[PDB]
Formats: C-alpha cells, structure tokens, sequence
C-alpha cells in the first residue's frame, strides 16, 4: 500500500487480522505497522490557493 | 449431528458498528422491500 502524507499516531481499535482502515469514499485513513502492533492515521500535506 | 449447504453468488448489504463488527445484513434477492 503506497501514497503520501503525514503519519501520526492514532486512537484507533482494530481487529487482530485487519491491516487497514477507510472512510466513506474509499480512502485510506490509517494503516497497520508489521513490525509492531501499531496504528497511524495519515493526513494529506498541507497545499492551497 | 451435522448439516450441509451451498453457496451461491449473490449481494449483500452489511452494516459495521463503531467498533467495527458486522451486526446485520440484508439479502437483496429475497423479497421486494429487502
Ligand atoms: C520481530 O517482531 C517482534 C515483535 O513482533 C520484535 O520483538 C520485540 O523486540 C523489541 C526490541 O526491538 C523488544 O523490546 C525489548 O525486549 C525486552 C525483552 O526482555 C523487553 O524487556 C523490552 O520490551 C525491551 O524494550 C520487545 O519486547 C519485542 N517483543 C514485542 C514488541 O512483542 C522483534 O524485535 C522483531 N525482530 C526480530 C528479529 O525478532
Ligand atoms: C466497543 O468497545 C468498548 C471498549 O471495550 C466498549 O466500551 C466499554 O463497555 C464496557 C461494558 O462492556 C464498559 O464497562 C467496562 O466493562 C469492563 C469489563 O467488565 C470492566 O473491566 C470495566 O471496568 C468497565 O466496567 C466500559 O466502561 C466501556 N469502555 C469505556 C471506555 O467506557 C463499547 O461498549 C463497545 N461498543 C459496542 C459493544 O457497541
């Protein structure tokens, strides 16, 4: 699973066989670290007019 | 004792709850208001 953004730690349950989370439109919010049991949410980088 | 079945391909609507379990489900083939 591969994009960019911020990582930043999260307040998020998951289910042990889960690796990721969405919202709505299927969008990537947080992801799953292998290493350690871990979830981090992701924000877009800040851009604008 | 034991049971057998089939399955057979058809859609669901599933519904998750905040702790993000699965609580019901409709089947859209079985009547016409589901
Ligand atoms: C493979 O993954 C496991 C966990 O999935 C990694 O194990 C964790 O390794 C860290 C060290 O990097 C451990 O922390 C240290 O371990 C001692 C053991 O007595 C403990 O007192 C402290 O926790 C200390 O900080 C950690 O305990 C250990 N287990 C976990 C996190 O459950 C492992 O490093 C990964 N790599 C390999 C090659 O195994
Ligand atoms: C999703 O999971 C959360 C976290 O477990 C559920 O909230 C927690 O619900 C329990 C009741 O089952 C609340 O009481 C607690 O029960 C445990 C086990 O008996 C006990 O050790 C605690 O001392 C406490 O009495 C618990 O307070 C509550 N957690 C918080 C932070 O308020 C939640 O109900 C689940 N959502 C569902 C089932 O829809």
């Amino acid at each position: 699973l591969t994009g960019t953004g911020v990582l930043t730690e999260s307040n998020k349950k998951f289910l042990p066989f889960q690796q990721f989370g969405r919202d709505i439109a299927d969008t990537t919010d947080a992801v799953r670290d292998p290493q350690t049991l871990e979830i981090l949410d992701i924000t877009p980088c800040s851009f604008g007019g | 004792a034991y049971y057998v079945g089939y399955l057979q391909p058809r859609t669901f609507l599933l519904k998750y709850n905040e702790n993000g379990t699965i609580t019901d489900a409709v089947d859209c083939a079985l009547d016409p208001l589901s």
